[PDB]
Order: structure tokens, then sequence, then C-alpha cells
């Protein structure tokens, strides 16, 4: 045996629980409608990339997000569920930093978006935090052996976005131009901003 | 609790599916994926029936084979599903009726969960710290590949939340407590098995003590 146990389509059991739920009055009206759109349209990591450009251009800001992260993330109203205790990361020439949270899935919902389907693998969720190297090696990432990696495990409240550095090539673009290379993956901390080559 | 879902630091699985910067499609690739968040957001702040702790460690009851074939979004069908029926909300059978078909579900909790510890010390960053060494068979935001390992503070929360393994069996004695910022080194976790640097778990103040 070993087998799985025999299981209705899982399209079938979320809609069967929800008819469950709403049949019973549980549900306000367009609620479930209401999340998809914000999970989908506003939980974005168009956010966390603006952050990113305003603290490259800005030693204010920049200042304020690594020292409360929160309060930095207020300012531009982007606190939400799965984000309301924000820590900002700075890599620096000898630190890379990446985030995982291998107990499950935690991720910085409003300014990195839901996580996605691969930062909730078991392969990334057991790998990243004892071979990080290797692992951002695989995904495509090489970081230098005169860089220490240092993996931050979300394993409570705290919720994180790595400030990468800023690449060189980059003098005088604006917000709009610096915020187009800082991806959902330079927000997790497994890819580093890349300019045009 | 020492499930598999504990899955730091163990060995035998392959690449890591995706590169850098691939496109990973759509938030939602099924138009049923968007219900188990919404559904339990509406469970823990319409109905009040349960808390996010509780979420996670129903997930983490999963059978142990059940939880290894299930792709993410479906270990919070199955979740929140078991929520409703062990908090009296919904009954089994009438998910069975309505998916028309099978519906299994995590299995019960073999704890009571444990109370915020009464004796904990208020750490200051920089001070070294040895996670301690118990074992909880309930719900515990400790991994096991930090027990009793020694590593540094970088940061105290300037907030405070519910001990998760009281609130995640919805237990009345949380208390509140802030966490910390812990960084160990890469061997001090893995020996010489490892090629990183360091690593920082965010521990509640009740997993610790002085080193
Ligand atoms: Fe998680």
């Amino acid at each position: 045996e070993n087998a799985a146990p025999a299981q209705a389509p899982v399209s079938d059991r979320a809609w069967a629980l929800f008819r469950a739920l709403d049949g019973k009055g549980l549900v306000p009206d367009g609620y479930v409608e209401g999340w998809k759109k914000t999970f989908e349209e506003d939980f974005s990591p168009r956010r966390g990339a603006e952050l990113v450009a305003r603290a490259w251009t800005d030693p204010e800001f920049r200042q304020l997000l690594l020292t409360d992260g929160t309060a930095a993330v207020a300012q531009y109203g982007y606190l939400g569920p799965q984000g309301e205790y924000i820590v900002a990361v700075e890599d620096t020439p000898t630190l890379k930093n990446v985030i995982v949270c291998s107990l499950c899935s935690c991720t910085a919902w409003p300014i990195l978006g839901l996580p996605p389907t691969w930062y909730k693998s078991f392969e990334y969720r057991a790998r990243v935090v004892r071979e990080p190297r290797k692992v951002l090696s695989e995904m495509g990432t090489e970081i230098a052996s005169d860089i220490e990696i240092r993996v931050y495990d979300t394993t409570a409240e705290t919720r994180y976005m790595v400030l990468p550095q800023r690449p060189a090539g980059t003098e005088g673009w604006s917000q709009e131009q610096l915020q187009e290379i800082v991806t959902k993956d330079c927000l997790i901390g497994v890819a580093i901003p890349q300019v045009p080559t | 609790m020492d499930g598999v879902h504990d899955l730091a630091g163990v060995q035998g699985f392959g690449k890591v599916p995706h590169t850098v910067n691939a496109d990973i499609g759509p938030t939602f690739h099924a138009e049923w994926e968007h219900l188990p968040y919404s559904l339990m957001f509406a469970g823990v702040a319409e109905l009040g029936a349960f808390s996010v702790d509780e979420v996670r460690y129903v997930v983490e009851r999963m059978e142990p084979r059940h939880y290894m074939m299930t792709p993410y979004y479906e270990r919070y069908v199955i979740g929140v599903a078991t929520l409703m029926v062990e908090k009296g909300i919904l009954t089994q059978d009438e998910l069975e009726s309505l998916a028309g078909g099978p519906f299994p579900l995590s299995r019960p909790s073999e704890s009571e969960g444990r109370p915020a510890p009464v004796e904990t010390t208020t750490f200051e960053v920089g001070q070294r710290v040895r996670v301690r060494d118990e074992y909880v068979p309930g719900h515990i935001r400790m991994p096991a590949y930090c027990r009793g390992r020694v590593g540094t503070i970088s940061h105290r929360t300037t907030e405070k939340w519910p001990f998760p393994d009281a609130i995640g069996h919805g237990r009345n004695d949380a208390g509140e407590e802030p966490t910390y910022h812990v960084k160990f080194a890469a061997e001090e976790l893995f020996g010489s098995d490892t090629d990183g640097g360091s690593v920082v778990v965010d521990l509640f103040e009740g997993y610790l003590e002085p080193a």
C-alpha cells in the first residue's frame, strides 16, 4: 500500500467547502471574489520594487526602511495580511540575503505578492537553508564564495524583503527605470537585479 | 510537532522547479485556488472560529503520506475543511455530499498544546542564546534544525504576539511575547555539510534560554 487515499477532484472539494459555508450564510457577499482581486491585483512585487528604487535613490528612506521597515512600508500604504511587521535586509558586497519559509510558505504578501509555486516547493523549503549557494546556482544566480549567504527562515510574524545591491550601469536612472529591474525574485533574494546587456 | 512538514535540512530532494525571473504564470492557476486563503480569512476574521496558527497546525496534522503528495493550495482546502468540522461548523457528510466523493481530512490532534512559558528572559541584541532542547508534540514554530543550537540575537521585535504552541491549539493561555532574530552559523546547524554562511530564525522568547 502506502497509496494515496481515494479523493474527489480537488476542484469539487474546494467548491464544496465554499458552498457548504456560503449556504449557511457564513461568507459575506462578494467576500471571496473581493479577496481574489486583492490577491491578484494589489498584492504585487511591483510594490517592493517601488520601495527598493526609493531606497536606492533616497538615503533617508533607505535608513528608515532598514531600521523600521514597517513604518517605511506604511508610508506607501502597503501594510497588509502576511505583511504587518516588516524587516528589509540589506545586501552588501560581502553579504547576500535569501528568504524562505521552511515550515510552509510565509511571505510578505502585500509587497512581494503571493509566493510562487517554486518557493512553496518541498525542494526549496528543504534545501535552501542547508545549501543556498547550490540552490541559487541551480536557479541561475552565481554567488562568489567571497560573499556570505544568509538565509532568513520566516518562522514567526516578521515578514521580510531583500534590499539588493544597486547594480552598476544604473547611475541617474529614474525611480521608474530602477523599479523595472527589481523583480519578484530579487525581493525574495534568489536573483540579483540585472542591467540590460 | 516533529512532522514531515519540518523539511529544512532534509536531503534527497532534486532541483527547485524554477530559474530566476521565469514566467510563473497567473497568481492562481485554477479557478478554485483563491478559495483556501479567502475562506481561511473568513474563518479567522469574520467567524472567529480559529486562529492562523490553528490553520498551520491542522495542515501539519495531515497524514504524512497525504501531506507529501498533496499540492500546496489543496493542503489548505483540506486544513480549513478539517477545522470547520472540528469546530462543529460543518460536517464531513455534507462536505462529501457536496463534493460528490471522498474528502479525507487531517488527523486529530494528539496534543492539547502548551501555555506560553512562565519563566522567560528578555534578551538583547548581541547576546548569545541557545534554543531550548525541548520536544513539543503539538504546534511549535521552532524548526528542528535549530533545536538545542546556539546563536546570536540580531533583533528583538518591537511588537508581541501569542505563543504559537498555545494559540495553535485554540488555548486561552497564549499570552504575548516578542520574537528574536537569532543568527546561527551554518556549521552550527549542519556541521561541515552545508555551503551557506549563516541562517537567521525568528524565534519566540519562550523557545530560548541564555547560552
Ligand atoms: Fe509559511
